[PDB]
Protein backbone atom coordinates (compact mmCIF):
# COMPACT_ATOMS: atom_id res chain seq x y z
CA UNK A 1 0.00 0.00 0.00
CA UNK A 2 2.97 2.33 -1.18
CA UNK A 3 5.66 2.45 1.60
CA UNK A 4 8.30 4.58 1.83
CA UNK A 5 11.67 4.95 2.09
CA UNK A 6 13.27 7.43 4.32
CA UNK A 7 16.65 9.24 3.04
CA UNK A 8 19.44 9.36 5.10
CA UNK A 9 19.01 11.92 7.81
CA UNK A 10 15.56 11.12 8.61
CA UNK A 11 16.14 6.78 8.46
CA UNK A 12 18.89 7.53 11.16
CA UNK A 13 16.30 9.79 13.24
CA UNK A 14 13.94 7.05 13.15
CA UNK A 15 16.49 4.27 13.82
CA UNK A 16 17.59 6.17 16.95
CA UNK A 17 14.56 5.99 18.78
CA UNK A 18 13.96 1.99 17.92
CA UNK A 19 12.87 1.85 14.40
CA UNK A 20 14.23 -1.43 12.61
CA UNK A 21 14.27 -1.17 9.26
CA UNK A 22 14.07 0.51 5.98
CA UNK A 23 11.14 0.86 4.54
CA UNK A 24 7.25 2.07 6.36
CA UNK A 25 4.03 3.73 5.96
CA UNK A 26 3.32 7.47 6.38
CA UNK A 27 1.64 6.44 9.90
CA UNK A 28 4.42 4.44 11.03
CA UNK A 29 7.02 7.60 10.18
CA UNK A 30 4.72 10.00 11.51
CA UNK A 31 4.39 7.33 14.77
CA UNK A 32 8.58 7.47 15.04
CA UNK A 33 8.59 10.53 14.41
CA UNK A 34 6.19 12.31 16.98
CA UNK A 35 7.73 9.88 19.38
CA UNK A 36 11.75 11.32 18.74
CA UNK A 37 10.65 14.98 19.40
CA UNK A 38 8.70 14.43 22.41
CA UNK A 39 11.44 11.82 23.49
CA UNK A 40 13.87 14.71 22.75
CA UNK A 41 12.20 16.59 24.90
CA UNK A 42 12.41 19.31 22.16
CA UNK A 43 8.86 20.57 22.34
CA UNK A 44 7.79 23.71 24.42
CA UNK A 45 6.78 23.25 27.42
CA UNK A 46 3.96 26.39 27.73
CA UNK A 47 3.04 26.56 24.51
CA UNK A 48 3.69 22.25 23.17
CA UNK A 49 3.03 22.80 19.14
CA UNK A 50 6.15 24.82 18.98
CA UNK A 51 9.22 22.71 18.47
CA UNK A 52 13.07 23.47 18.44
CA UNK A 53 15.47 22.03 16.04
CA UNK A 54 18.51 24.16 16.15
CA UNK A 55 21.59 21.92 17.35
CA UNK A 56 20.08 19.10 16.63
CA UNK A 57 19.23 16.31 13.37
CA UNK A 58 15.66 17.52 12.87
CA UNK A 59 17.23 21.07 11.91
CA UNK A 60 19.46 19.16 9.82
CA UNK A 61 16.54 17.58 7.54
CA UNK A 62 14.13 20.57 8.01
CA UNK A 63 16.73 23.38 7.70
CA UNK A 64 14.81 25.82 10.62
CA UNK A 65 15.70 26.45 13.89
CA UNK A 66 11.95 25.90 14.90
CA UNK A 67 8.26 25.18 13.61
CA UNK A 68 4.72 24.94 14.91
CA UNK A 69 2.84 21.27 14.68
CA UNK A 70 0.06 23.46 13.45
CA UNK A 71 1.43 24.25 10.40
CA UNK A 72 -0.10 20.66 8.94
CA UNK A 73 0.58 21.70 4.63
CA UNK A 74 4.23 23.19 5.65
CA UNK A 75 5.37 20.14 8.08
CA UNK A 76 3.87 17.32 5.43
CA UNK A 77 5.73 18.99 2.55
CA UNK A 78 9.37 19.09 4.50
CA UNK A 79 8.33 15.46 5.11
CA UNK A 80 7.88 14.16 1.80
CA UNK A 81 11.16 16.34 1.23
CA UNK A 82 12.89 13.31 3.43
CA UNK A 83 11.08 9.99 1.47
CA UNK A 84 11.34 8.47 -1.74
CA UNK A 85 7.26 7.61 -2.05
CA UNK B 1 -3.66 21.26 24.01
CA UNK B 2 -1.46 19.01 24.53
CA UNK B 3 1.60 18.68 21.52
CA UNK B 4 0.68 15.13 21.64
CA UNK B 5 -2.76 16.10 20.12
CA UNK B 6 -1.55 19.05 17.71
CA UNK B 7 0.21 16.65 16.54
CA UNK B 8 -2.64 13.88 16.14
CA UNK B 9 -4.44 17.15 14.40
CA UNK B 10 -1.55 16.90 12.31
CA UNK B 11 -2.30 13.19 10.97
CA UNK B 12 -5.80 12.27 11.50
Amino acid sequence: ETLVRPKPLLLKLLKSVGAQKDTYTMKEVLFYLGQYIMTKRLYDEKQQHIVYCSNDLLGDLFGVPSFSVKEHRKIYTMIYRNLVV
Amino acid sequence: TSFAEYWKLLSC
